[PDB]
């Protein structure tokens, strides 16, 4: 019933820019955190960004700080990731995940990723 | 005195509300909308499908089982005009029972306790109740509750529940919880009985572990039963505008039950303390016996061995001419002293 | 930032035996560790959250444990559907990082 | 409806009687024969039906006077908390029976279920023998003012008989704690705690079988228009006081038996301390003695052998001196 | 304790030594007092305007009680109740008179025993009656107040006389609780300083004593609560503050007794701790002496063997050297024990 | 002395306490326009303030001089029983309502570290008209924040009527209860650490004394909740007007106090058993030392005996290496005893 | 003025003076060159690392016009956190802690904050702090620290303290995580010592954190002129953080108390084990020892002089008694 769909991935010139759209159905994007995760060809998962749609509190990975942008539109229920000045090491499959919060102790909170999208391929070459 | 703003946690965005707890298995909404002669009862998972029941003339009962879906509780609170702090208190299970009054609704936090005979543990599930001028909202942590009798009364038109308003519904649910506390206490009584028989016959460490976790369970039960009495006392004395006067005497009755429950607790703790003391007796008795052995030997042998040391002297002028044979003389001495000492111990009943 | 070193890297064990993956945190993380499973060509599926709690709709043979700052995933009895890449994830801070992953093969 | 607990089987027995100011009549039967006394508009009657196995009479009185029949389902089962029904024209109650044995701490369980109809009282009673004998004795002997009321003072008489039986049971229980305290005072042993916990379990059983009775009696005292007003209320207040006496008596017994258990604990601890003192005293006195005997008990080559006449009495006097100092130090510590 | 005949007007009690009837009448200026044994002396004062106070002590014959009851329109049930010593205190209201039954307690330093004495107050119209069974009484302050004309007892009617009697009755409970508090302090000091095999025994009976007071104290407030709760028929107005004051005194006594119960509960625990400390001390001394003298007698036995090959038989003055080594072993073991703070 | 007064008529004014070393009467006649303070040692000084049109806080510290108590009781119309109860410091906290005054009995507590004893001081509050009468027996209170508020307009005490003054005084008393509760918590923790570290007899006496203090504190704190409930649930004299939220706040504060006291009672209940277990463990380790020594040296001395007996033609006769064999075997026996003692975790 | 603390080595005077567009940061050991920093309208942050250097703190207090009582409070390190407001300045006492993973000892450092007119004074025992993020924010314009006045700086300092408390709570959390299972699986005296030390550390934590939350409550609920009204929500957030810390400390204390409770349960059986071992050894050896004693006396014309190898016969009878006794032991359910 809950679905995350990624669109926008494709070829782009090095130093270019493109916007990835994560459309979410089956839930409201405001009540949950939306994360963008990366996986390089033949490598491991790497987290990229996090957004809380209701408040707009962003959190960017140390590698992509100041170079990426994440936003959330409640009117159309979509999480956007504008990637600017892409380098040759950004080519990867990009996943959009929905995360809630769980309770451990009164001081410590964690988050877990239930639902993931199919992920779109982004290639930066030639 | 305070604006009652949100919690402002750390490591958490300013506006997010987090379900504190450990149950995420199931989600469901159950709506029973009843009148003088007709009633509807259906289970769904679509939150909008329960929203239009806010402005219903006839009383309704909404039950959201599974509060980990923060979206559903947030949407319901927004639709019914519930303050965000009330929503946090709904989600925050690590809390004590309480009652809060607002100009549009009344909020109640209670606890349901289950006690499995095996594994000897107490499991708590926080339940939230919100009474609004026409509706009763309930928030449950997981599947399974004690409000089946109230559902039976609604369905088969027994008692006088269908002839009254939502305040009688709140009374019925609180009464059901208080009555389930009685079965919980009966289970505790049976467990204490069998455990105490065990500590009479089998004084081991497992009994002590069970007794100490049982003491912790009773401490938690007292800590959750006193705020319950506070809640009901406020309920029938503050008499909020939403609860009708006619239903106020009913509350008093169940309040009495609460007092009764507390009194029973006041016995149980005392009882368990006694059985713990009983443990010591048992084990000490065993140790005591092992010391009496250690006496009825040492007292026989240590002094008696001493006489050998007196004749273990490497002296030259010791009187050794004896009578008949001197080794039998020492044997007679040891025999008479051993008989005397053992008779002394026997008459002391050791 | 916090590093999550995952060992081993290419564990191989045939169907029907217990498999354990250890994951050591470079910093004290307060039990906010999640375990995901990713088969090739498909998105990951969450298995463990809070380093012990089992997700809803996942077989019970998967288990997670924590000792100090070491988090272990155990598969009690493998199945031919349990051969994938397993990933750690720490959520103790806003900057959440993953492990390198542990591909599981057929012996 | 048809299934009962039925621990034991006994012969079904039927008594019916009607008491009046002039005289009384009583018929003893085994099968259904008291159909006529029901709804006879005469002076109040008393009917005793022994046994529930022969439920034929149960169905017979069911069709003869069917008022809230499902209460029979509350009679077949035995392990239920007694309650009260406040509906008009009839009162339905169930009361709990115990018999105490002096030989050993066994308390048997029985139930008596009473229902009041038009000038009639009918009860299901489990086994032959009952605590209602004083009521029958005063009926036959024609004493007191018992034959003066309508079907309610008889229920009062039954309740008062049960209260008297409870009082004598608590009195013999008090004697039981008295003898237990005496035996713990004179001789501690292993079964003292056993006796204490059987006493505590019986006290808890009395508490949990009296509290529902107290609540039922309070509910009856509050507002019951079936009973006669301004003609029995002082007596009903008196039995309320009697129930309060039962309650606080059982509470006091609980406290007393807890105290006895604790004093047994104290006795055991002091016995352990005494035996350890004995062991320590004997070892302290007699270890240095064998110490010196051993250090004087080898040969060597040039040990300082004493040529003093009666050297063995000299060393024995030294041993006596050290024994005396050890003994005086112990009795200064008051251990000996 | 036989319930077959209802209202069996029979006296129960352990005292039948004597008998007296004292009648005192008082007014604004009138003060009459006379003691007798004949019942017929109480024939007047039934309808006298001036309130009167009658005390009947040494109630050993039911003839006087039955005659008084028939002379005052008294129900036989309360007539038996005033003759039931084994019976809880209670208060009863009727259309004409008021029935009150209470207990008077004493204490002794030898037997540590509490004696319950039955005293029944009956207030009918202007007259007040007591039926007590033992000579010796504590209402002496009321007698002195009614004699030498102090206070406001004379101005007010038999309602205030009943209040004054109840106050004098509940004031001695403070003295009794004072005495038992002193006993509690003595017991506490002695269990902390020095236990004894029989010590706990005393503590046990003291607990019993306390619960005995409980058996009367919690009823004793309840009845007084009634005297303030509604009291419709009798007890004039402007006197309910007096009954509220005595009710506060009763609740204070109950609270103090509960405190004493808690203290007695803790007493046995501190006694057990003292006994455990003594056991630890004796075990320590046994351990020290055993460890000192066991290896040394072991070495003595070693050197007391029988072979003709040991060089220790004076290899170079072996005896003093071996004795010195053994003594140094003992000394260093004692030093280690002192370092462990076991000596 | 519990009674201290046996043969006295009702209404007699006797102060049964032991505090008679001080006396003072202080008044702070405060209104919106101007507040004026006044201190005295006179009975005629505070007469007109009975009929003032502004809130007044007559405070009489030291009630040993019962003459001033009688004077104020007669002038304000106080019944003699209330005057007697004011002077009776051994009386429990309570409240009485009358035609035109509320008479509240409370207690205020102090705790000392050098001597771990709890001390209580009687306090009586008379709320009549627009004036509050204070009755005490010592100089030095917990209302200094309220005095700061009345002097310097920190809060709204100056604007509001006598009901808010009563609320402020009760809240100050509850705050003192909180701070003494914190001190009691600190003492409980230090006592528990002493129990778990150094079991001594003075520890037992300290624990029993703390038990007595805690039970007395619970006994005197239970009626305070009842008094605040009565002041909050109903207003029998119709004197309190709209200050019920503040009284409800004080009631919730008393609820918190009672919960904390219950937790402390549970802790000191477990403390004794913890002490007994600690002493038992100390005996455990000492007797472990004893049994190690005994196990080492009774078999060894038994071997010593079985070699040293008088015999002729006994085996090992004139054996050259017999004594080295005996010494080596005893050393090996001691070594293996110690080894399996370490294995058994007894060393 | 006496200094209770044990750190008497470091003395650095670090001044950070920032404006809307200007900044100046430097550390020096001279005080007359840094006293007039309060004259400027630009907010200033002074950090005095020497409290053992009593002369410099006395001089700076005299120059800043603060009562000597707060100087005595500054010098007295062993104290609880507290706050006082005077018409000219606000004086707060807080505490930092450091926790060593290898040696589980929690140690403390007193900190004194003094918010005066448009500047703040800070007093710290030793070099090594938790306020470096605030310094970086001032340097790099990372946040809004430069735009606001000194009250925001006091807020930022308190926030850094609370962040350090959260870090220490994480360390105590994983310590409890390992120790709980270590006790539940392998109890030993090291586990008992660890649990007692953890309990004492939690005692210090709560005894410091409750006064801290009271101080923060006084900071935001009260309305002093020193801190602007617009800085109250930040202090409310810090107060809520302190609530978090207090609740976590309560949970940790309860867990550790339960650990001690379950450990001290089995004291009554190790005593019986020692009972058993000692009574077995004594029971089976004392009769043997006295048999040896009997056959060890020096006697004349004693009977058992030479009767068919007396030594083996005596040893055999003695062994028979010993085996009888050990069979009795194994029969009576001991060992
Ligand atoms: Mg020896
Ligand atoms: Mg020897
Ligand atoms: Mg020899």
């Amino acid at each position: 019933e809950v679905q995350l769909v990624e669109s926008g991935g494709g070829l782009v010139q090095p130093g270019g820019s493109l916007r990835l759209s994560c459309a979410a159905s089956g839930f409201n994007v405001s009540y949950y955190s939306i994360h963008w995760v990366r996986q390089a060809p033949g490598k491991g998962l790497e987290w990229v960004a996090s957004i809380s749609s209701s408040s707009g509190s962003t959190s960017y990975a140390d590698s992509v700080k100041g170079r990426f942008t994440i936003s959330a539109d409640t009117s159309k229920n979509t999480a956007y990731l504008q990637m600017n000045s892409l380098r040759a090491e950004d080519t990867a499959v990009y996943y959009c995940a929905r995360s809630y919060w769980y309770y451990i102790w009164s001081y410590s909170y964690g988050n877990a990723m239930d639902y993931w999208g199919q992920g779109t391929l982004v290639t930066v070459s030639s | 005195m305070e604006e009652k703003r949100l919690s402002a946690k750390k490591g958490l965005p300013p506006g997010t509300l987090v379900y504190t707890g450990k149950y995420r298995e199931d989600f469901e909404i159950e709506v029973m909308n009843y009148s003088i002669e007709e009633f509807r009862e259906f289970k769904t998972t679509d939150v909008e499908s329960v929203l239009p029941f806010r402005d219903s003339s006839t009383p309704t009962w909404i039950n959201i089982t599974g509060i980990h879906r923060t979206d559903v509780v947030q949407r319901v609170g927004e639709f019914f005009g519930i303050h965000p702090l009330v929503l946090e208190d709904i989600l925050n299970v690590h809390q004590r029972p309480k009652v809060e009054f607002f100009e549009n609704y009344v909020f109640i936090v209670l606890k349901m306790f289950t006690y499995d005979k095996n594994l000897h543990e107490l499991e708590s599930e926080q339940v939230s109740l919100i009474l609004t001028k026409n509706c009763v909202l309930m928030f449950q942590e997981k599947i399974g509750d004690v409000f089946d009798p109230v559902r039976e009364r609604i369905r088969y038109n027994r008692g006088i529940i269908r002839k009254k308003r939502a305040d009688y519904l709140l009374y019925s649910l609180i009464d059901a919880l208080v009555d389930d506390y009685f079965v919980l206490l009966e289970k505790i009584d049976d467990e204490i009985d069998v455990l105490e028989e065990e500590v009479l016959e089998r004084p081991e460490k497992e009994t002590v572990q069970r007794t100490h976790q049982l003491k912790r369970n009773l401490v938690e039960l007292r800590k959750t039963i006193w705020p319950l009495r506070e809640v009901l006392s406020s309920l029938y004395r503050d008499v909020p505008p939403l609860i009708e006067k006619e239903t106020v005497p009913y509350f008093r009755d169940v309040y009495d039950h609460t007092i009764q429950i507390a009194d029973t607790v006041e016995t149980f703790r005392d009882i368990v303390s006694g059985l713990l003391d009983v443990y010591l007796s048992s084990v000490s008795n065993k140790t005591n016996e092992v010391m009496k052995v250690l006496t009825i030997i040492a007292t026989i042998f240590m002094p008696l061995t001493f006489i050998a040391g007196i004749y273990g002297m490497n002296f030259e002028y010791m009187p050794e001419l004896r009578w008949k044979w001197g080794y039998p003389v020492v044997l007679a001495v040891m025999g008479v002293i051993a008989v005397i000492m053992v008779v002394y111990f026997k008459k002391k009943k050791w | 930032d916090i590093q999550m070193t995952q060992s081993p890297s290419s564990l191989s064990a045939s169907v029907g035996d217990r498999v354990t993956i250890t994951c050591r945190a470079s910093q004290s993380v307060s039990s906010a560790v999640a375990w995901y499973q990713q088969k090739p060509g498909k998105a990951p599926k969450l298995l463990i959250y809070s380093a012990s709690s089992l997700y809803s709709g996942v077989p019970s043979r998967f288990s997670g444990s924590r000792s100090g700052t070491d988090f272990t995933l155990t598969i009690s009895s493998l199945q031919p559907e349990d051969f994938a890449t397993y990933y750690c994830q720490q959520s103790s801070s806003s900057l959440i990082t993953f492990g390198q992953g542990t591909k599981v093969e057929i012996k």
